RNA sequence: GAGUCGGCAAACAGACUUUGAUCCGGAGAUCUCUGAAUGGGGGAACCCACCUAGGAUAACCUAGGUAUCUUGUACUGAAUCCAUAGGUGCAAGAGGCGAACCAGGGGAACUGAAACAUCUAAGUACCCUGAGGAAAAGAAAUCAACCGAGAUUCCCUUAGUAGUGGCGAGCGAACGGGGAUUAGCCCUUAAGCUUCAUUGAUUUUAGCGGAACGCUCUGGAAAGUGCGGCCAUAGUGGGUGAUAGCCCCGUACGCGAAAGGAUCUUUGAAGUGAAAUCAAGUAGGACGGAGCACGAGAAACUUUGUCUGAACAUGGGGGGACCAUCCUCCAAGGCUAAAUACUACUGACUGACCGAUAGUGAACCAGUACCGUGAGGGAAAGGCGAAAAGAACCCCGGAGA
RNA sequence: AACCCACUCCCGUUGAAAAGGUAGGGGAUGACUUGUGGAUCGGAGUGAAAGGCUAAUCAAGCUCGGAGAUAGCUGGUUCUC
RNA sequence: AGUUGAGAAGCUUGCUGGAGGUAUCAGAAGUGCGAAUGCUGACAUGAGUAACGACAAUGGGUGUGAAAAACACCCACGCCGAAAGACCAAGGGUUCCUGCGCAACGUUAAUCGACGCAGGGUUAGUCGGUUCCUAAGGCGAGGCUGAAAAGCGUAGUCGA
């Protein structure tokens, strides 16, 4: 139904932080992944004005495309590609290395 | 210096109103190929 | 328009040659007047413009009989 | 919901039913006008409600 | 109708003109629905505030033409009520 | 099946829910005023109403109805004794719009002829009226020469040939061959076609699963340099920070329907075809015109505006003036699928097609802005980066640029 | 005199104005001037008649089709040997 | 920039550029512009030249402001007064009023504005409409006339 849902821990594949062992926190609709942890922008803001305030450069996360991210297995402890070779009451995603359904 | 064009409304929508081209038989043909043009507007 | 209430005739068209074939339009009109015409049923008088070819067909068919379908067509006499 | 009005709830008990919500419909047109309303989902949320009551009182 | 009474108001209009309005006579300027006569909305007040009013007056506002780039704006237009109540009873 | 509140558009608020929330398909309920617009009028998006029942307080509100014509149908009844016109009440159908296609009604001119009248252009442009998903046409009073062929429609030849033509410009057949397609039934009343009741098949409006990769270099970033291995009914698809069969979506394949939609077919019903009964003001004839390739020409044949007029299968009419002999068909009543023409709209593909002065007038909020009293005319307008990371902070300046 | 009209001179002609201006002129109770609303249209209207006017266009408007009309007539026709 | 061929042209390199290119030999062409009073954008010369829109007329002060010939107030001069003043009908469509501004506009500058952004602002038994009735004129059930479209017109109902 999609490989990658909110709660799951993921690596990073083919970017600027390569390896980097991370975990999903928001998936946007252009197949974009926010990965807690890696990606770390910093951007140049005002302060704010209505009382508020922003300051100077505060860091956050920019989304990677899903293309460079994998399902981390911990079994062999790298990454698998996922399927749903099982399914008989749900769509199980099951890694396709050794058959064995994801928590 | 009575220029060609002196304004109303009453004489303007007598004339090229929607009800004066819809009357005849003629202005019925004005106003389907005016509409399969695509203009916005239809009655000026 | 100058059509007949028993044949059918309706205007033609054709044309109008010269000694020298210069074509031009004319109209051919069929020849019709009115005319009315006794019945014994309703033992009235009925009015209707015929031409002289629908007077030749009543005198041959009758007039009962030329009113009959006249009505069995679905026209106004 | 829509379960809820099917369950023997008769043309009378939701006859009475619409100018209830209608009043809290017109307590919210009023305190929008004036500077007191910061609940608006509240607004948008019983403009599908009289809508559900008006569909129950054409299908018995 | 039974409905039709929670229709034909929709808010207060306090602004300049109407606070000073309501203070040295005792008239309340309403936002009326775009379409309503000058009983169905003495029949709304003498329900929904419990008061008695005397005669309302009406009129027509214009919506104004805003000008930017990709065509005209025209803003919606609205009907407006001056409400003049008995010299008691001032409303909420 | 875990995120969501359409787009330009973008922020900050308020929020909804693990299975039915957005999201996608089937069926329904609501559906303001305009518009054939249809209760009467109007300057389209406005005004004034009646009537019936049901409620409601000197002021109303729900629910329906209320246009003309064409048919049918009960009631009513003028001059007029009867009884027709006429007038009401009800039932059924039509009206309007749409790009091309088809059949009919009406029908030009420029231009060719190195001028121009007959003739061409041309029964073409345009304008009306019809109907259909196709229409029309069709079952021999047909062609052939003493041989024979047996409905129509369409393509390729006969052939630019015989003819026609101020015998000028030009216009142009048939007979016979080759193919596509393959049904003929009735007036003693028929196939067939409609509309429902029917039993199965076929797809159609949403989906689902869907094979196989590692290390190593340079680089901002590897799909690339290297070194190997695997998949295959999936290897020249798209896109991922640069060139990816094996990262992602897909593809070859396999399965898919509560419910509607049709398409073939089931076997019944109601119809209808349908005009009654083998065809009379009909064939033929005489002036005047058209259509036949055929511009009165030795001009046959079909048509109809005016005027006339037969034989009754021992009859009739055809075989290109006309006449005798032979051959071949049954006119004046109807019904018929297929091969065929078209695309405003759909979907799947495909390109020795375009790549923002090209391709639609229009990649951009285009029939818009603007120009016109109107009909009508009608433009210019794409590109930061892989990602907004779209420049905190300081100095000059009007506290700006 | 308002008002309608346009006889003369000069200025203006890329004008303030695609027909004016400043000075002077003619009619000014009538074959008058004018406001609103209607009627007549393209080989056709209107016209105290000049071939004048019919939306700054008139010896027969404007617009869309026939139509890429016809031109023995002008103008142009692109890299090397 | 160099260099090679009779020529059309070819070849190797310095910098900019930041992702596509086409030996060789055959095909298919929307296949090569200086000129058509050619077409559509850009920029010149004229030239910092003519003009800046009636020959009713302006001169000080005080203020604001980054900056006053033109803005506000003050004092004094001028000009229309059968209009250069008031008001209805058309017509227009928010130009009216107040905060905030001055890049563009306004034939110059602008703190000013009929100019931008944000709010505000039109109260009817008697005033004008609608409602009632008609003039010219329009449409016109039935009805006559007409190849088809359609034309004319009675009852009628619209039209100040
Ligand atoms: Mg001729
Ligand atoms: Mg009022
Ligand atoms: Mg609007
Ligand atoms: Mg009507
Ligand atoms: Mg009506
Ligand atoms: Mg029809
Ligand atoms: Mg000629
Ligand atoms: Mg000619
Ligand atoms: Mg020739
Ligand atoms: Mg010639
Ligand atoms: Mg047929
Ligand atoms: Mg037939
Ligand atoms: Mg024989
Ligand atoms: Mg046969
Ligand atoms: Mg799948
Ligand atoms: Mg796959
Ligand atoms: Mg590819
Ligand atoms: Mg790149
Ligand atoms: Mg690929
Ligand atoms: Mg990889
Ligand atoms: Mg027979
Ligand atoms: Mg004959
Ligand atoms: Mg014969
Ligand atoms: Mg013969
Ligand atoms: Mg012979
Ligand atoms: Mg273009
Ligand atoms: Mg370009
Ligand atoms: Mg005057
Ligand atoms: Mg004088
Ligand atoms: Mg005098
Ligand atoms: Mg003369
Ligand atoms: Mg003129
Ligand atoms: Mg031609
Ligand atoms: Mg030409
Ligand atoms: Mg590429
Ligand atoms: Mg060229
Ligand atoms: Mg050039
Ligand atoms: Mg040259
Ligand atoms: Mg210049
Ligand atoms: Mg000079
Ligand atoms: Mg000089
Ligand atoms: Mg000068
Ligand atoms: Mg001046
Ligand atoms: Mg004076
Ligand atoms: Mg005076
Ligand atoms: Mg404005
Ligand atoms: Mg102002
Ligand atoms: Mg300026
Ligand atoms: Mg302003
Ligand atoms: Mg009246
Ligand atoms: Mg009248
Ligand atoms: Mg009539
Ligand atoms: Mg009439």
């Amino acid at each position: 139904m999609q490989k990658i849902r909110r709660d799951d821990e993921v690596i990073v594949i083919a970017g600027k932080d390569k390896g980097k062992r991370g975990k999903v926190l928001k998936v946007l609709a252009d197949d974009r992944l926010v990965v807690g942890g890696v990606n770390l922008i910093k951007r140049h803001t005002k302060p704010n004005p209505m009382l508020g305030q922003q300051g100077g450069i505060v860091e956050k996360e920019a989304p990677l495309h899903v293309s460079n991210v994998a399902i981390f297995n911990t079994e062999t402890s790298k990454a698998d590609r996922v399927g749903f070779k099982v399914e008989d009451g749900k769509k199980i995603r099951v890694f396709k290395s050794t058959q064995k359904p994801v928590q | 210096m009575k220029r060609t064009f002196q304004p109303s409304t009453l004489k303007r929508a007598r004339v090229h109103g929607f009800r004066a081209r819809m009357a005849t038989k003629n202005g019925r043909q004005v106003l389907s190929r005016r509409r399969a043009k695509g203009r916005k507007r239809l009655t000026v | 328009s100058r059509v007949c209430q028993v044949t059918g005739k309706g205007p033609v068209t054709g044309n109008n040659i010269s000694h020298a074939h210069n074509k031009t339009r004319r109209r051919f009109l069929p020849n019709l007047q009115h005319h009315r015409f006794w019945v014994e049923s309703e033992k009235r008088f009925v009015r209707l413009r015929v031409s002289a070819k629908g007077m030749r067909i009543i005198d041959k068919r009758g007039i009962e009989a030329v009113l009959a379908d006249l009505r069995a067509r679905g026209e106004k006499f | 919901k829509a379960n809820e009005l099917r369950e023997e709830k008769s043309g009378p008990v939701t006859g009475n039913n619409i100018s209830h919500l209608l009043r809290d419909q017109f307590n919210l047109r009023m305190q929008k006008a004036t500077g007191q309303l910061g609940q608006s989902h509240l607004l948008s949320q019983v403009k599908r409600d009289i809508a559900r009551v008006k569909t129950v009182l054409n299908q018995q | 109708n039974q409905e039709r009474v929670f229709k034909v108001l929709l808010g207060p209009h306090i602004s300049e003109k109407a606070t000073g309005l309501a203070d040295g006579k005792s008239q309340f300027v309403f936002k009326v629905a775009t379409d309503a006569t000058k009983l169905e909305i003495k029949k709304a007040v003498e329900s929904l505030f419990s008061v008695k009013v005397q005669r309302v007056t009406t009129l027509n506002v214009k919506g104004k033409t805003k000008r930017t780039a990709r065509g005209l704006g025209k803003r919606n237009d609205w009907k407006k009520a001056y409400i003049a109540l008995q010299p008691g009873q001032d409303l909420d």
